RNA sequence: UGUAGGAGACCGAUAGCAAACAAGUACCGUGAGGGAAAGAUGAAAUAGUACUCAGGAAUGAGCAAUUAAAUAGUACCUGAAA
RNA sequence: AUACUGACGUGCAAAUCGUUCAUUUCAAUCACGUUUAGGGGCGAAAGACUAAUCGAAAAGCCUAUUAGCUGGUUAUUUUCGA
RNA sequence: ACAUCUCCCUAGUGCAGAUCUUGGUGGAAGUAGCAACUAUUCAAAUGAGAACUUUGAAGACUGAAGUGGAGAAGGGUUUCUU
RNA sequence: AAUAAUCCUAUCACCUUUUUCGUGAGCUGAGCUGUGAGCUAGGCAAUAGUUCUUUAACAACAAAAAAGAGCACAAACUGUAGACGACUUUUUUGCCUCAGGGUGCUGUAAACAUGAAAGUAAACUUUACGAUCUGUUGAGGCUUAUCCCUAGUGGUAAAGUGU
């Protein structure tokens, strides 16, 4: 099991998608990424998160985010994808 | 009723059916014909579209309201790596048309030929031509005497080079190529010499020859009637629509009478442009490549920030004079006139003023990333 | 017509009174009014499905079980055709 | 409720919905109660309206009205046959 | 519970059809469709099971001519707890 | 010069005695054996009570001996494709991911100036207030989502199905 730092571009993600549905839809983008690199179905997101995101509102995304995924068995086997707070994502390659 | 005023048909009925290819790559439908006096050669090449250009030519075109002075004109560009002789095919004339007797292989093939006959080269344990990894060179030579013999076409079984380019797909095209000039044995013995051997275009074409364009149409998916066929659009009252059909006709035929304009697909159809000019054979190794003896300054083909979705040329290049069909990025296949074009414009030599090399993404004046700095000067 | 008998070369549940029945009801109509569909397990349920197992439960299956009989289990007689 | 002869036209609706448009201090609009009933009422007249009903409402009956006209009118073989 | 051809009386006595009456049932079809009214997300709890239950956090909307309060008609235990 | 009114061609079961010619196989051109065809000599067979197909042809399959020699689909990735299938791709000399650079697009961020600014008021020349503008500042932001380059970062599962 595992705990990585990456750094998702929303912005490219969002791209295709109406105002209102845009965040909603990032979202679930997000728990598909998450799902995909950690090889999980069960991803559980960060309200924190959710709420930064959203809160210049559904309209527009952040262009960039850094995510913590932790890998988590109790077959079962789980994530959990949290927020993390910076000033800006210049340089911030993914690491774990 | 006839009808009141007259008006020509939309689009053409020969263009049925308005339908999807078969093939990603080019199909040439004829090859060019008997000329016994000519030495064999070569009739046809793959290259891939990169992009577009514009050139600026100095005209002769005698009586002309031109006539003298200089003109700007769009180009097209087409990257092409040399591609690769790996069979011979013996063809044979029969009231049934031309037959295959068999096909001679080169002694070693390319992993980008083979990996055109594997769906699935990274799961698989890759045993084609291992058999047939090799045989008698007496079985060989019979095999040729025995074509020599009874064919009287020979094509020649030829491969792109994909990892020459910067492209996705790593497969081969592989594709047969006709040869036409002397007789059977003459060119038996040509094809043989050049076989394992590199061709670039240079080796194929000479600069300023005419030169006929096979490829498959840029898609759209299935369209209406207006966008498919340019139809005269629906009046600003109706009960339904207004990319909505027209009647399509009379009571007899008791059944839709096939020459209607119909909803469907629109693009990815085949198509044969014809008669287009060669501008230039670009070289590889050189750095002048879009240079000009009105600019001689080192410059290479490439635009500023590359072609879009392919950026910088590295292998040899065609520059052609106007539009050629499909995407870029796009394999376009290239084939000698069926009968050599004679004309003015066929004879003419060209002379290039300027080629450009500046942006082909937002209006980037620039032809060098030296310029736009010179231009700027200093930064952070 | 109301009540009481007695009847039949009458009908046999789409018939016969609208009504074999919790029907002049339900239900519909502002109201005057209009007005249905609707019977049967077995001899005996004081024989009406015990018990076990798998089921979240419904249910299902059973080496288990009533009956002469359960593709007879109460939407139960027979069970046509589409 | 003027127009888009808009959307809708097996509807959200047996007349709705959208946009446009007319009305808005009086011959105004609204409520409740009340009056006038079927060849009758009532009508700023269109034969308008009088409970999804109108050049004569709804209910029931004379009535199973009448119809030279429309439709339908049920097993078999044999004989004579327009 | 069933026959009579032994003879003979009697009749609500013979159906493919009536836009037949009545009842059931198909093909059409897993189709038409479930399009008024700007939007939900995350986490938790409950439970067999949660896009549309409940709790919280967000995002949003109604925007005092309110999906807010009150009352009349009309309905009538629809209320409320369990 | 009647051309199919022709030519070819079947039907000497046996075994055994004798003489010849064609062809295949084993041995070290040749000899022999086999096979096919003939000649020479013998005495040796058949048989169901009268007809009711004369099983006689072709091809396929099952058993028994003897001998011979992995793909595709999916999944992810793609987007030259696309209503959906289908099509184009790639799956570790890759790919996705971010990040940097290129290419650009916008137009000079916040922050700070005892900078400038129409005037204003309050000290005994000084100190307050002030839209705005200039400077630091071609700054700040954004650029693959269907941009280009990078062997720069971290990643790269299921393991199913048909044959």
């Amino acid at each position: 099991p595992v705990t990585k730092f990456i750094t998702i571009n929303l912005s490219k993600l969002t791209h295709k998608v109406c105002y209102k549905r845009k965040a909603p839809r990032a979202i679930k983008e997000i728990r598909s990424i998450a799902g995909k690199l950690m090889h999980t179905k069960d991803v559980r997101l960060d309200v924190k998160l959710n709420k930064f995101i959203w809160s210049k509102g559904v309209r527009n995304p952040p262009k960039r985010v850094r995510v913590k995924l932790e890998r988590k068995r109790n077959e079962k086997m789980y994530t959990i994808v949290e927020h993390v707070m910076v000033d800006s994502y210049k340089g911030l390659v993914n690491e774990c | 009723s006839h009808r009141k005023f007259e008006r020509p048909r939309h689009g053409s009925l020969g263009f049925l059916p308005r339908k999807r290819c078969k093939r990603l790559r080019g199909k040439i439908r004829s090859f060019p014909k008997d000329d016994k006096e000519k030495p064999p050669h070569f009739t046809a090449f793959m290259g891939y579209k990169a992009g577009m250009t514009h050139i600026v030519r100095e005209v002769d075109k005698p009586g002309s309201k031109l006539h003298k002075k200089e003109i700007v004109e769009a180009c097209t560009i087409i990257e092409c790596a040399p591609m690769v002789v790996v069979g011979i095919v013996g063809y044979r004339e029969t009231p049934k048309g031309l037959r295959i007797l068999s096909t001679v292989w080169a002694n070693h093939v390319s992993d980008e030929f083979r990996r055109r006959y594997y769906k699935n080269w990274y799961k698989s344990e890759k045993k084609a031509f291992t058999k047939s990894l090799n045989v008698p060179e007496a079985t060989k030579n019979c095999l040729l005497k025995r074509i020599e013999k009874y064919c009287t076409v020979l094509r020649a079984i030829c491969h792109t080079q994909p990892s020459k380019t910067p492209l996705r797909m790593k497969k081969a095209h592989i594709m047969e190529v006709q040869i036409n000039g002397g007789s059977m044995k003459e060119k038996l013995e040509f094809v043989k010499e050049m076989l394992e051997k590199n061709l670039p275009v240079s080796t194929v074409f000479n600069p300023n020859e005419m030169i006929d364009v096979i490829s498959v149409t840029k898609g759209h998916g299935t369209k209406g009637v207006v966008s498919r066929y340019g139809v005269k659009r629906l009046p600003r009252k109706t009960h339904r629509g207004l990319r909505k059909v027209a009647c399509i006709g009379a009571w007899h035929p008791a059944r839709v009478q096939f020459q209607i304009p119909r909803h469907g697909q629109k693009g990815y159809f085949h198509r044969t442009e014809r008669n287009k000019k060669i501008y230039r054979i670009g070289l590889k190794t050189d750095k002048n490549s879009a240079s000009t003896d009105a600019d001689i300054t080192e410059k290479k083909i490439t635009p500023m920030g590359g072609f879009p979705h392919y950026g910088v040329v590295n292998e040899d290049f065609l520059l052609l004079k106007g539009c050629v069909a499909g995407t870029k990025k796009r394999p376009i296949t290239l084939r000698k006139n069926i009968v050599p074009q004679v004309s003015r414009d066929a004879l003419a030599q060209v002379s290039l003023k300027f080629i450009d090399t500046s942006s082909k993404i937002g209006h980037g004046r620039f032809q060098t990333s030296e310029e736009k700095v010179k231009y700027y000067g200093p930064l952070k």
